[PDB]
């Protein structure tokens, strides 16, 4: 069907330039405009830009100089660049197709690229077990300590486990490094028959770490 | 109220 | 630019009740307006389109209305999976631009958390520093007090907290304690407890263990 895939998650120095690909399947760059609309913690939903089928191209007032929409309609790939980046410009950043070729109306989004402006350095994670040790009911988790930035995907036993499983908001440490654990709840008796692993992914670093989670 | 990149929910 | 004011910030219901959305436009913009659903971690969902037009996949019990500045969105009968925020969008006048979102959450019965505590890895270790973890797992409503204490040593300032946004299936929330300390502030005490204070409880529940069992 109809799907927008947006490059991964990334750091952006300060005063530095954005470059996000969105790559486009179920219909042709040639038929349809696309948008691009981020979503910041200072001012919400905002419309930036969009390119049009005929490669024409609008920018939101306040972007007009810094923005810079451009596509590749055979690769099937929009290409969003924004300059000179700022604080609050770190935001979600999505791009976006109408119902129709000339409208607003936003059916079909990307899964979004959180954009993160600072000076720090990548730093990926390291990944600790919460090993179980009430009422036939264990629980597990793995502990993703000290990366930087946003995000970090978390999934149990390559997806297969999911009902259970809560997946905690990372939180700001002291050090600037972000932190999280995610757990689940599993039958006790499983514990000597199922193997537990958290997959964890940090885009920005490019760190994928698989943890088998086992009783002490 | 605001919106938080870490959850994409609004929280105060 | 077209500034629209969405009412009230956050709205409260139980599942079965009914729900509206109001959204306010600083001037006339006819039916030019639409409506979105984002849930946690993900992107807008469109769900009605010029004011009270369907759209496909959207289930029934979504419906909108007005123009001219006053408009609604509502559902005619809540579930647990509408848990999300709920913004606005207008399209008359250039450039389109978004309202600032209502929050919906969902009344449920009192549900008492249950605890478990999570003593450091001896990986973890080997680094200098110790994270002990407690686990307050599906409860309602959201207020919980963790309390840390190490050899009966209130721990105050070197814990965090997180907390899960409300499930799309029970309607509850999870939460997790963190206490951070140093490897050798670890291995000079014995006993670790987090108690754990909620409405659903008649008496604070305390999770321990002593170190290296």
């Amino acid at each position: 069907q109809v799907q927008l895939k947006q490059s991964g998650p990334g750091l952006v120095q300060p005063s530095q330039s954005l470059s996000i690909t969105c790559t486009v399947s179920g219909f042709s760059l040639t038929n349809y405009g696309v948008h691009w609309v981020r979503q910041s913690p200072g001012k919400g939903l905002e419309w930036l830009g969009v390119i049009w089928s005929g490669g024409n191209t609008d920018y939101n007032t306040p972007f007009t100089s810094r923005l810079s929409i451009n596509k590749d309609n055979s690769k099937s790939q929009v290409f969003f660049k924004m300059n000179s980046l700022q604080s609050n410009d770190t935001a979600i950043y999505y791009c976006a197709r109408a119902l129709t070729y000339y409208d607003y109306e936003f059916a079909y989004w990307g899964q979004g690229t959180l954009v993160t402006v600072s000076a720090a350095s990548t730093k990926g994670p390291s990944v600790f077990p919460l090993a179980p040790s009430s009422g036939g009911t264990a629980a597990l988790g793995c502990l993703v300590k000290d990366y930087f930035p946003e995000p970090v995907t978390v999934s149990w036993n390559s997806g297969a486990l999911t009902s259970g499983v809560h997946t905690f908001p990372a939180v700001l440490q002291s050090s600037g490094l972000y932190s999280l654990s995610s757990v689940v709840t599993v039958p006790s008796s499983s514990l000597g028959t199922q193997t537990y692993i958290c997959n964890v992914n940090h885009k920005p670093s490019n760190t994928k770490v698989d943890k088998r989670v086992e009783p002490k | 109220g605001q919106f938080d990149l870490s959850t994409r929910r609004l929280k105060g | 630019d077209i500034l629209l004011t969405q009412s009230p910030v956050i709205l409260s219901v139980s599942p079965g009740e009914r729900v509206s959305f109001s959204c306010r436009a600083s001037q006339s913009i006819g039916t030019n307006i639409h409506w979105y659903q984002q849930r946690t971690n993900g992107s807008p969902r469109l769900l009605i389109k010029y004011a009270s037009e369907s759209i496909s996949g959207i289930p029934s019990r979504f419906s909108g209305s007005g123009s001219g500045t006053d408009f609604t969105l509502s559902i005619n009968s809540v579930e647990s999976e509408d848990i999300a925020d709920y913004y606005c969008q207008q399209n008359n006048n250039w450039p389109t631009t978004f309202g600032a979102g209502t929050k919906l959450e969902l009344k449920r019965t009192v549900a008492a958390p249950s605890v478990f505590i999570f003593p450091p890895s001896d990986e973890q270790l080997k680094s200098g520093t110790a994270s002990v973890v407690c686990l307050l797992n599906n409860f309602y409503p959201r207020e919980a007090k963790v309390q840390w204490k190490v050899d009966n040593a209130l721990q105050s300032g070197n814990s965090q907290e997180s907390v899960t946004e409300q499930d799309s299936k029970d309607s509850t929330y999870s939460l997790s304690s963190t206490l951070t300390l140093s490897k050798a502030d670890y291995e000079k005490h014995k006993v670790y407890a987090c108690e754990v204070t909620h409405q659903g409880l008649s008496s604070p529940v305390t999770k321990s263990f002593n170190r290296g069992a």
